[PDB]
């Protein structure tokens, strides 16, 4: 003897549970975008921006004087 | 200005091209979001097995399906809109510059005082002096000195281009009879280059742009030992 | 019989292939005008399609008042057809009022900043473009007389009004030819001269056909083709004219009291 | 479109005493339309018809397409056969899984 | 069995597997064309004018 | 009707003999495909 | 349009035809979106395949 | 006889099937043409030798794909085909125009092979952009020659788009509303009301530089007061409106191809289909200037066209998610026009995305006139339009002939084209956001990786076409008769047999009282 | 959409002549003509 | 002739049970077979059930549902021709493609890698990124 299984809406909780899978997956997906490359880009700048010196930057890049303003 | 196995954009010269590819990146995010949505769903329902063939009832999911369309593309839009109205401040405009596009070349004039005008060309591949660019290099490169807003009024004398640095992260189309505004600022000295991007002729392929960035004193210096 | 439906049933024609084939021939004598100087081919092109759409339409008046296939239905949709041509007129010539209002919202530099240019003197719009405005609403509503004569039955007064319109048509564009006479500069002088003289030449070309459209019309009824109610040829040509009198309109407003 | 007289007006749309073979197929396929496994006494109004009609051949299409509408889980069935049980030996018609129609 | 897609099914998929690695391997590497494939950990610059 | 009907018949091309239908394919086809070349070697001719 | 909106069993939809055969399009429920299109012969009455209304055919040779 | 049925056509069925054989004639042209252009974008340096030659034929590329190709086939073949066997009509309202339309494009055709021929070549691009078209940088009979081509599919474009217009507000049945037709009907009403409202403006603005060209006046000239900046509005004016009759047949085409091997007998969402349809119909015409952000616009204007074009996002959005919808909850038969209509519904959605995000104003200030764009519309035309035409194609193809194609063929070349327009047009988005300008012959080595990547692709799509007039060839040779049509009861095109008969629909069918 | 036997069966032979037949035919126009691109290139 | 016309035969999940059988013609055993199909239900035996399931329906959905191997077929011979596409890349290399330019080979990509390292083109992530100019090696 069995028990009574599932008649009515098989594929009606398939699909609100697999929709709901679509909407986690799409979040997960973009989260992996942003942890992948966004906040790099930002962290790099940043980086960049505090280690940065635009003076000391075009002294090498015009010691080997490959500049049309440096002779 | 661009590497080989280039999959993403040129790194910044430029602030508001700085946070334009931040908002680059918040679409992206939008792109892959939608698609992996899509391809989800088109997998689910063709793994599925099981069949639903009535008369589907309908008013029941578009004030969703219209809503969440609505907020997406509008906070997709404010940023948009935001970086648009931030392109055009009050000026600072400490240096200006007049680009004067030529049949099959360019033409760039400083003209604040000691009126200065020079015609930049297309270096031949046999006259490329080694370790130079293709397609990129140009005998007279235009100077502009670092971390300033100057003004770039664009036109052209017989047919239309469009002056492109994509380092700088611009694109101005040259028009006959018609001058734009663009505003440059810049981070790091050193090259930077663009192209054409209207179609003009049968050298279309070769008027590209180059831009140095020196300092004010650099340039000044520049400016007066050219004579 | 065999024909259930009460839709319209077409024998195959030659006449649309060669009425394609004259628009090609009328385009390549276009260019071999306009770039080595030759007219024979431009004047085969006029006259391969001039006389191929005479014979379109002659054998649809044929197989249409004569045969008798042009069911209620069928000139329903004629007068679709015709309101869709009709609308694809108004939105070519709003793209040409367009392009008149964009050269002359925003006047150039060389036009020294002012509507007109400066050193051109246009025609005053004061006496004959007011004739202008006159005989064509005094055409357009003796054609609406022409329509209402035509409800009620009235032969020899629908004869004096057709007379009436084409003598007041043609009148207009003799004297708009006696004006491309007496106009201070020419089509290829600037902006503001190319823009109204291409638009009101243009306009002449429509009242010529229109007044074409009436001349053949006018000779459909001396032959007792037009019946009481069956009488959508004037339908088309009332619709025509109404359409060249709001347009003519749109530009005296526009070009003359824009401006001058 | 509530449960109660909804399987209760299939069941008596299917034992019809004016039932046709026309009707059977009509109320069958709309069965299908929908996204619904019928129910033990649907199957049964079902096979009442079908024994009413004479075709062992739609009986036995009626077992096989509800086979297929078991889907992906395989409980379904053995239920049917469980709650179809005395239906079958009564009218002497039997099962795909025993006749040999589930292999290619 | 009796169906085209049995045997001949594998037998395309085998031979096409083949064919396609080897001309792509071909194409890819036994001509002679530079792919330019990127510079970075491969090349050894030298010092220009 | 009047005009005979069926399937293949109702193109403009004759149908029943393959080979000749496949010339009339390849001709047809590839004129088609030969054409740009045309204009590019007539351009490089003119050049 | 048609007249006799009727499609019972003592009394069917009446087409008329001048052939043996003839197309009907059922729109079988009120401002439906769908339209059911089938073929009839002369002879018994055509029905509809997902509402069951009947049609039948008359000649009448004009 | 055959003069007087083929070449004095009035019957629609026949002069779809000469549409097909035009397209397929034009198709393969603008085939070649995009070869040249891209063994020439295959090898760095200039294989063509100058590139006016490149900039001759990227402009007959653009020409014969977007005015000869896919017109030819969706609106004017498949439509003349479909629409009176879907309506009921027996024939449509106005063939000996439709027929002249038909007659007159071949002479486009022709121009557009003469201005070819002519030495100075259509060194343009797409756009006839001034004064690039002008008396100084082109004088010569070929852009003329191109601007009268234009003139001719412009008037037959009209004359068709009447005739579709009145075929359908008179063809049908008096009994029917408009609003049940199927989805095809539709599309073809409101791409044809686009094509009324917007050939007008292209006439007009072919007709105006023509004006400049040859009777010596400056619309165009700024030393003469004229603004090339107003070409470029009625262009473009013209330009998107005629990109939403390019695409809304492949809608029809998909819809009705997935309500039929999906097991559905109705589209999910038909009033919503109808309304997302008229609502990118209507406000297709205020959403011109998104292709225009950088040519000196003011910024209120450039933020209402970006807002408009996110607008016209939305109710497009609606129409894939409830393809999604219809497509849900079916049996598929594995054909290969599902495989068609599923790679369109991918390459569709990534386009689509591809557009909104040129369509934000700054980052088109920087990707404007860039493969990036090129990459967008062949997402959305190389493979969208491509896919839909395929699908069409060979979903209907027994209606057509009488006789089938191989499956197994048939989703090879699915194959084939798939992976040839991916891997060409996923690196044509990567040279896009590296960032090479347009109409280029020569590219340095950053961009000569996915140069050539692309071109192999571009090959590959070479192959494919080659097995389809090979499987075109193989249906007509097999000729397999066809012994029975499923979902005849709710498709009226199915119903008249294999082939359908010459004279269809001789007794208007009947329509219920209701 | 199901179909009756061929009334015409390719043989390997056929459909092999044929697929190869256009593939050359379709493509032999390329072939002339980009094989002596360089000559025509010389304007003698 | 007709056969459009008249009610036809299919087998699909969509369509379960069709509106005409599969056989029309009807040889005397099937006759025998239908006036055992009238007479009673439960003396009828297990091959006479199989051949009536066969003359009425075709094929049921045990065989009807089969995965079947079309797709690596397809996908097999379209594989193959993508490989036929590499040897005409083979060929097109071969004749038409002259030589590349010479701003291409080893010798110029060292130069050109050594300059745009000096003027350090995108050296935030792009190029320049990658590289250590402490030690002058690739990171
Ligand atoms: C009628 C009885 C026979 C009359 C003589 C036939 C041979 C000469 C002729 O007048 O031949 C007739 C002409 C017709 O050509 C034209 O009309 C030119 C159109 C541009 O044939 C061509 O010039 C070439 C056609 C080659 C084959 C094309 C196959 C297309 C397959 C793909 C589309 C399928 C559509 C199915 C639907
Ligand atoms: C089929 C043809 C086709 C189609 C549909 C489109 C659709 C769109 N196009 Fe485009 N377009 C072209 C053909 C087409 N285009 C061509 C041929 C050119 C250039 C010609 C030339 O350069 O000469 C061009 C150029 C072009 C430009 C110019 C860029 C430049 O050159 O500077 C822009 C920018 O705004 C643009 C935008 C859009 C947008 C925003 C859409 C939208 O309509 C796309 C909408 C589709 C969608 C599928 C929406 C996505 C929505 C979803 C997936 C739902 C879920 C997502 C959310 C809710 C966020 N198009
Ligand atoms: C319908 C429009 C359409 C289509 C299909 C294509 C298809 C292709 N395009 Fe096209 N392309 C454009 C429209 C189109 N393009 C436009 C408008 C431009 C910009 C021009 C400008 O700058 O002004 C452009 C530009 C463009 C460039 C830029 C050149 C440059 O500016 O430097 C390149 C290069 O890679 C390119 C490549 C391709 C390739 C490789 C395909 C392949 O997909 C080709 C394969 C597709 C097919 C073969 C179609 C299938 C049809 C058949 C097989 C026959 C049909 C017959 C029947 C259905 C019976 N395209
Ligand atoms: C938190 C605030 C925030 O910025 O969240 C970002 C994102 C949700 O972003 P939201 O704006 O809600 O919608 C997506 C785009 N409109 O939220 C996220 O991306 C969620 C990040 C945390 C959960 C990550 C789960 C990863 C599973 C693998
Ligand atoms: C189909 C996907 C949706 C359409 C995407 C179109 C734009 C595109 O291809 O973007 C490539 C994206 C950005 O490149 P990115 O990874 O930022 O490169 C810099 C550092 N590697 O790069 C990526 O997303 C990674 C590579 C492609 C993955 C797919
Ligand atoms: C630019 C060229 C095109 C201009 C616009 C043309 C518009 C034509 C509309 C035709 C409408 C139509 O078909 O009407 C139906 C009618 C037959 O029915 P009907 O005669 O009304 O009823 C029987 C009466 N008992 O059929 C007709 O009335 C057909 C005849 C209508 C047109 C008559 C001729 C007009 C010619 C005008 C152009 C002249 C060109 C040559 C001169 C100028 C050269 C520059
Ligand atoms: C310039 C080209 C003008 C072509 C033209 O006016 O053709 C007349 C066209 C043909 O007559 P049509 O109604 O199609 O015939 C079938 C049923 N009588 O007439 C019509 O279709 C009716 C009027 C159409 C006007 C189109 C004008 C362009
Ligand atoms: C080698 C090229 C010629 C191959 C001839 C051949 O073997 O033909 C047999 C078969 C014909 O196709 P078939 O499988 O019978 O039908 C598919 C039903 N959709 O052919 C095929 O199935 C295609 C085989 C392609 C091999 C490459
Ligand atoms: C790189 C992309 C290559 C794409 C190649 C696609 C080949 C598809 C071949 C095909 O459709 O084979 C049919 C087969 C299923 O056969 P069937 O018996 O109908 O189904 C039983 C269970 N699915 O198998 C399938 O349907 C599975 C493959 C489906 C591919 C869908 C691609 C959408 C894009
Ligand atoms: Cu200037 Cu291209
Ligand atoms: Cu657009
Ligand atoms: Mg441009
Ligand atoms: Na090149
Ligand atoms: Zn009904």
């Amino acid at each position: 003897l069995l028990p009574k299984p599932q008649m009515r809406g098989l594929l009606a909780k398939r699909l609100r549970v697999h929709i709901a899978g679509a909407f986690i997956v799409a979040l997960g997906v973009a989260a992996a975008y942003k942890f992948g490359v966004a906040e790099p880009r930002k962290k790099a700048y940043a980086e960049f921006y505090r280690n940065y010196d635009s003076m000391k930057d075009f002294e090498e890049m015009r010691k080997a004087g490959i500049f049309q303003s440096a002779k | 200005m661009a590497y080989p196995f280039q999959l993403g954009l040129q790194d910044a010269t430029s602030p508001i091209m700085e946070e334009l590819m931040n908002f680059h990146d918040h679409t992206l995010m939008i792109v892959f979001l939608i698609s992996s949505l899509v391809l989800y769903i088109i997998s689910l329902m063709l793994t599925t097995k099981l069949t639903h063939t009535s008369t589907m009832d309908a008013q029941e999911v578009e004030t969703i399906w219209t809503i969440l369309p609505a907020v997406i593309l509008i906070m997709i839009a404010l940023p948009s809109l935001r970086i648009l109205y931030m392109m055009d401040e009050i000026n600072n405009p400490v240096l200006t510059v007049k680009t004067m596009g030529h049949q099959w070349y360019w033409s760039y004039e400083y003209t604040d005082y000691e009126d200065l005008c020079f015609d930049s060309y297309m270096i031949p591949t046999n006259d490329l002096k080694p370790g130079e660019l293709r397609l990129l290099e140009v005998d007279n490169r235009v100077v502009l000195p670092m971390e300033l807003p100057i003004r770039m009024l664009i036109s052209s004398e017989d047919v239309l281009h469009s002056w492109a640095v994509p380092s700088l992260g611009l694109k101005t189309d040259a028009i006959p009879g018609r001058l734009n505004q663009a505003t440059v600022t810049s981070n790091r000295p050193g090259l930077f280059y663009g192209q054409c991007s209207e179609i003009c002729g049968s050298n279309h392929s070769f008027m590209p742009i180059v831009l140095e960035m020196v300092p004010l004193k650099y340039f000044e210096n520049w400016s007066a030992s050219m004579i | 019989t065999h024909q259930t439906h009460a839709y319209h049933m077409v024998n195959p024609s030659p006449w649309p292939l060669t009425g394609a084939f004259s628009a090609l021939l009328l385009t390549s004598g276009l260019v071999m005008w306009f770039h080595y100087n030759s007219i024979t081919l431009l004047t085969l092109g006029l006259l391969t399609n001039i006389l191929t759409m005479y014979q379109w339409w002659r054998d649809v008046i044929r197989e249409g008042t004569y045969q008798g296939h042009h069911t209620p239905i069928v000139q329903k949709g004629l007068r679709y057809g015709m309101i869709l041509f009709i609308v694809s007129e108004v939105f070519f010539f709003a793209g040409f009022f367009w392009a008149f209002y964009h050269s002359s919202l925003v006047p150039t530099h060389d036009l020294g900043g002012c509507w007109p240019p400066t050193g051109i003197s246009p025609l005053n719009p004061l006496e004959v473009p007011l004739l202008n405005t006159s005989v064509l609403l005094a055409s357009g509503v003796s054609i609406t007389w022409a329509h209402h004569s035509l409800m009620e039955g009235k032969r020899n007064h629908m004869n004096q009004a057709l007379l009436i319109t084409i003598m007041l048509g043609l009148y207009f564009t003799i004297l708009q030819a006696s004006e491309y006479f007496e106009t201070s500069f020419s089509i290829s002088d600037g902006i503001y001269g190319s823009t109204f003289f291409m638009a009101t030449g243009f306009h002449g070309l429509h009242v010529i056909i229109g007044s074409t459209f009436l001349i053949v019309c006018l000779l459909r009824q001396l032959k007792f083709h037009f019946t009481s109610k069956h009488h959508f040829g004037f339908e088309a040509a009332a619709w025509y004219w109404h359409f060249v009198d709001v347009v003519w309109l749109f530009l005296y407003v526009s070009i003359y009291w824009w401006g001058s | 479109e509530t449960d109660e007289e909804f399987d209760a007006r299939w069941v008596t749309y299917f034992n019809k005493p004016d039932i046709d073979a026309w009707e059977l197929r009509k109320g069958m396929n709309t069965l299908v339309g929908y996204d619904l496994v019928p129910e033990p006494k649907i199957i049964d109004a079902a096979l009442r018809a079908c024994r009413r009609l004479n075709d062992f051949a739609s009986a036995v299409r009626i077992l096989e397409v509800v086979k297929d509408k078991a889907g992906p889980h395989k409980e379904i069935y053995p239920y049917v056969i469980q709650e179809l049980r005395p239906t079958l030996n009564e009218l002497g018609i039997s099962t795909p899984e025993e006749l040999g129609l589930d292999k290619v | 069995a009796p169906s085209f897609h049995d045997k001949y099914g594998n037998a395309i998929l085998a031979g096409g597997a083949i064919f396609c690695v080897s001309t792509w391997t071909y194409t890819a590497t036994q001509i002679g064309i530079e792919w330019n494939m990127s510079p970075v950990g491969r090349v050894t610059p030298k010092e220009w004018r | 009707s009047h005009y005979e009907e069926g399937p293949g018949k109702n193109l403009p091309f004759s149908v029943e003999n393959k080979w000749r239908l496949l010339a009339m394919m390849t001709v047809y086809f590839g004129s088609g495909f030969a054409a740009p070349f045309f204009i590019v070697r007539h351009q490089l001719l003119k050049k | 349009p048609p007249k006799a909106a009727s499609g019972t069993k003592e009394d069917p939809n009446l087409v008329p035809s001048i052939s043996n055969k003839r197309i009907v399009g059922c729109i079988c429920e009120e401002d439906n979106c769908t339209v059911i299109w089938f073929w009839l012969h002369k002879g018994e009455s055509q029905r509809c395949p997902n509402c069951g209304t009947h049609y039948k055919l008359v000649p009448h040779q004009m | 006889m055959f003069i007087n049925r083929w070449l004095f056509s009035t019957n629609h069925k026949d002069i779809g099937t000469l549409y097909l054989l035009f397209g397929a004639w034009a198709g393969m042209v603008g085939t070649a043409l995009s070869i040249l252009i891209r063994a020439e974008l295959g090898q760095p340096g200039a294989l063509l030798g100058d590139d006016q030659i490149y900039n001759v034929i990227v402009t007959a590329h653009a020409f014969v794909m977007i005015f000869f190709m896919v017109m030819p086939m969706m609106i004017g073949g498949f439509g003349n085909w479909l629409v009176p066997l879907m309506i009921g009509a027996p024939d449509m309202a106005f063939p000996r125009m439709n027929n002249m339309s038909f007659w007159l494009l071949p002479p486009s055709f022709l121009l557009l092979l003469a201005s070819s021929m002519v030495e100075a070549g259509a060194g343009t691009g797409w756009t006839v952009y001034p004064p690039l078209a002008g008396n100084l940088a082109h004088a010569g009979a070929s852009v003329d020659l191109t601007i009268f081509s234009l003139h001719l599919a412009g008037v037959s474009s009209i004359l068709g788009a009447i005739n579709f217009i009145t075929t359908i507000i008179n063809m049908k049945p008096p009994a029917m509303t408009q609003y049940q037709t199927p989805l095809f009907v539709w599309s073809v009403l409101i791409t044809a009301v686009l094509l009324l409202l917007s050939l007008p403006v292209l006439a007009a603005g072919i007709t105006m530089l023509l004006t400049d060209r040859n009777l010596n006046t400056t619309f165009f000239d700024p030393a003469g007061g004229g603004d090339p900046i107003l070409y470029q509005h009625l262009f473009w004016f013209f330009g998107h409106p005629e990109v939403y009759i390019l695409i809304l047949p492949g809608f029809g085409i998909i819809s009705h191809v997935v309500t039929y091997y999906s097991g559905k007998k109705e589209p999910f969402g038909y009033m919503g289909m109808v309304w997302a349809m008229m609502s990118i119909g209507f406000l297709g015409f205020i959403v011109w200037a998104h292709h225009m952000f950088t040519v000196g616009l003011d910024v209120d204007t450039r933020a209402y066209f970006t807002s408009a074009t996110m607008i016209i996002a939305i109710p497009t959005g609606v129409k894939v998610f409830s393809w999604l919808a219809t497509l849900h909850g079916g049996n598929i038969k594995w054909s290969p026009a599902m495989l068609w209509a599923l790679g369109f519904i991918f390459l569709f959605t990534v386009g689509g995305l591809t557009g909104i995000v040129l369509s934000n104003s700054s980052l088109d200030i920087v990707l404007h006139d860039t493969y990036y764009v090129v990459a967008h519309f062949h997402y959305v035309l190389s493979m969208g339009a491509v896919f839909a035409i395929m699908a069409g194609f060979v979903h209907w193809f027994p209606l057509f002939s009488g006789f089938t194609l191989d499956d197994t063929w048939a989703k090879a070349h699915f194959a084939i084209m798939f992976v040839g327009v991916n891997m060409t047009f996923f690196p044509q988005h990567f040279l896009g956001l590296s960032g090479m300008p347009r109409r280029y012959s020569d590219y340095p080595d950053a961009y000569t990786t996915w140069n050539t990547v692309s071109s192999m692709g571009s090959f590959i799509s070479l192959t494919a076409v080659l097995i389809m007039i090979f499987m075109i060839w193989e249906a007509f040779a097999s000729k397999r008769e066809v012994m029975s049509v499923s979902y005849a009861s709710t498709n009226l095109e199915w119903l008249h047999g294999c082939p359908p008969p010459y004279h269809t629909f001789e007794e208007p069918t009947y329509v219920k009282v209701k | 959409v199901h179909s009756k036997p061929a009334r015409e069966q390719l043989g390997v032979l056929d459909i092999t002549i044929g697929l190869t037949s256009c593939f050359v035919c379709c493509l032999l126009p390329a072939g002339w003509v980009l094989s002596h691109l360089e000559s025509y290139k010389k304007r003698e | 002739s007709e056969d459009y016309a008249f009610p036809t035969y299919a087998d699909r999940r969509d369509y379960p049970l069709p509106d005409v059988a599969h056989v029309t013609m009807l040889s005397a055993s099937q006759k025998a077979l239908k006036e055992k199909e009238k007479a009673d239900w439960s003396s009828l035996s297990r091959d006479e059930k199989v051949q009536l399931y066969r003359i009425q329906f075709n094929e049921s959905f045990a065989e009807m549902n089969r995965g079947t191997n079309e797709w690596k077929t397809v996908v097999g011979m379209a594989m193959f021709f993508i490989g036929f596409t590499a040897l005409v890349l083979i060929w097109e290399k071969s004749y038409v493609y002259g030589p590349i330019p010479h701003t291409f080979d080893r010798d110029w990509v060292a130069m050109q890698t050594k300059r745009m390292l000096d003027m350090k083109a995108n050296p935030i992530q792009g190029f320049s990124a990658k590289w250590d100019y402490d030690k002058n090696e690739w990171k």
